[PDB]
């Protein structure tokens, strides 16, 4: 048998926390110390994460209502005698632990999506006067590097980075900003023009030859694409070497197929040829792109076989029945592929694509009512 | 004399689950 | 705030070195309240040889509350002088870090993971 001791007083310090196997392999692995971290913007009021170098969890706590003893085997100072009685079931006691710590909750922890922490920055669009506007805020305190951005961040280092890279996350005259959509496309067209005027590898951009193929003919005072915001375009809209950058070109091609969507066929449709050649010449010359009406699927609708119209998902409703039946209504006959960016946003309990849309329509491949 | 025991609970209970802050963990 | 999680003396300790782990830790649950007395202090005093109730460790007064049998899957604990509880070992689904928090320094310190856990959910029965 096992004798069992208790301390008067139990270490409160001593705490449970769920281990996913994930967790697991990261804490049973001897290659690397220090590998997890718990990260809280402060002390008494935002929520603690747990991250990894590329992951994150969310921790929560649950109150239970037994009697949980953590125990720890001890060497007795006295060998621990006593008389024995009728005890049957019981052997001879060969081991004694004591109860060091006392726990009513254990600490969960689930997977989650690290997110930025964006609450002190704002928004760039390219003003002259933005180190003048900002200066002139109610909140003083402004974030200056993107490493104290990712430290006050409930997020992963890579995690952070990655969506920094996505949200078209810069900085100017040392305070971070966020590109708006308006500058981040200005920006990346001012990029691709005097990419192609001084013939740069495409394939292999680097932010100084690209700053200076930019700003090479221009006023330093007149010229808001610094390098930041160079580099800044360059992680939205290319991909770099794990050293230089490829751009995404489809991507970019897609981002301006939407662009021409919004501005020539909103609330009116349109032949797709007449779209292409619009779509087309909103490029910088010799931009070296194929388009496709593919490219911009979940983005319009077509009326007839041959003409185009933009849709946004926002206006459409989001009961699955309804947002159907004004999909049918809109166009009556669908191609398979063309409804389903539409509708998948509705799909919250999670099954096949194909089965949810046979529930609310039919094959005949086409799609209908 | 010493006395030792356990009072029974008739069954089990889960609590909400809760947030969890630093002082939460640093107490 | 920030801070790492140390499991570095638990690495050194399970590479070197029952339900027990290595590092010699163990998990017991009860679904009912474990009624000690208010004063060790006191009855610490009045303990006899017979009883061996309290012990010195490390300056710590413990009472011996207790005592556990395993039997593989099955459990059974002593309780004071008059109770028995049936219970089992199981496997728990989600292993359970035990992990130090030292809020002197702000530091977290890996324990021990727990795999199993002796439970006892049932009405305690006599003796015998």
């Amino acid at each position: 048998s096992i004798n069992l001791h208790s301390a008067p007083e139990y270490d409160p310090s001593y705490k449970l926390i769920q281990l996913t196997p994930e967790l697991l392999d990261i804490i049973q692995d001897p290659v690397q110390n220090h590998q997890l971290r718990f990260k809280s913007l402060d002390k008494d009021k935002s929520e603690v994460v747990l991250c990894s170098h590329d992951k994150t969890w969310v921790l929560k706590q649950r109150k239970h209502s037994n009697t949980v003893l953590l125990m720890r085997e001890f060497v007795p100072e006295q060998p621990i005698t006593f008389d024995e009685t009728l005890l049957f079931g019981l052997s001879k006691p060969y081991m004694d632990v004591v109860g060091f710590a006392k726990t009513e909750s254990e600490f969960e922890t689930r997977e989650t999506h690290g997110e930025l922490n964006l609450n002190s920055v704002p928004i760039y669009n390219g003003e002259l006067d933005f180190s003048d506007k900002i200066m002139k805020r109610s909140s003083t305190k402004v974030i200056g590097t993107l490493e104290e951005l990712l430290e006050n961040s409930p997020c992963s280092a890579l995690e952070g980075i990655s969506k920094w890279h996505k949200i078209g996350g810069s900085v100017k005259d040392g305070v971070l900003c966020i590109l708006s959509q308006d500058f981040l496309f200005k920006a990346l067209h001012v990029l691709l023009m005097s990419a192609m005027a001084e013939s740069l590898d495409l394939q292999h951009l680097n932010v100084e030859d690209t700053h200076h193929a930019v700003g090479k003919d221009i006023e330093d005072e007149f010229n808001p694409y610094t390098r930041e915001i160079i580099e800044t375009v360059l992680n939205k809209f290319a991909v770099q070497e794990q050293n230089t950058w490829r751009l995404r070109i489809p991507f970019i091609a897609q981002w301006y197929g939407i662009q021409a969507l919004r501005k020539y066929v909103s609330g009116i449709s349109m032949p797709i040829d007449e779209f292409l050649i619009k779509w087309k010449s909103l490029f910088p010359p010799f931009f070296p792109c194929d388009i496709d009406i593919d490219m911009l699927r979940g983005y319009h609708f077509k009326p007839t076989d041959k003409t185009v119209q933009y849709i946004a998902k926002s206006t459409l409703p989001m009961d699955p029945k309804e947002r159907f039946k004004v999909l049918f209504r809109l166009q009556s006959q669908w191609d398979l592929e063309d409804i389903k960016p539409l509708i998948e946003e509705l799909n919250s309990r999670g099954m096949k694509i194909d089965s949810f849309i046979m529930k609310y329509a039919r094959r005949k491949t086409v799609v209908t009512s | 004399t010493v006395k030792i025991w356990v009072k029974y609970n008739e069954g089990f209970s889960n609590a909400v689950r809760k947030n969890v802050t630093w002082n939460n963990l640093w107490e | 705030p920030s801070v790492d999680i140390d499991a570095s003396q638990w690495q050194k300790l399970t590479q070197s070195r029952t339900v027990i782990t290595p590092l010699g830790m163990m998990m017991l649950e009860i679904q009912g309240e474990l009624e000690l007395p208010k004063d060790f202090a006191s009855l610490a005093r009045r303990d006899s040889p017979n009883e061996g109730r309290f012990s010195e460790q490390d300056g710590e007064t413990l009472i011996r509350f207790g005592s556990l049998q395993i039997d593989g899957e099955r459990a059974t604990l002593f309780v004071g002088k008059k109770q028995r509880l049936l219970g089992k070992v199981t496997k728990l689904d989600v292993p359970m870090g035990i992990m130090h928090f030292n809020s002197k320094d702000n530091k977290v310190e890996l324990v021990d993971v727990m795999k199993y856990k002796v439970i006892f959910k049932d009405r305690p029965l006599p003796i015998m």
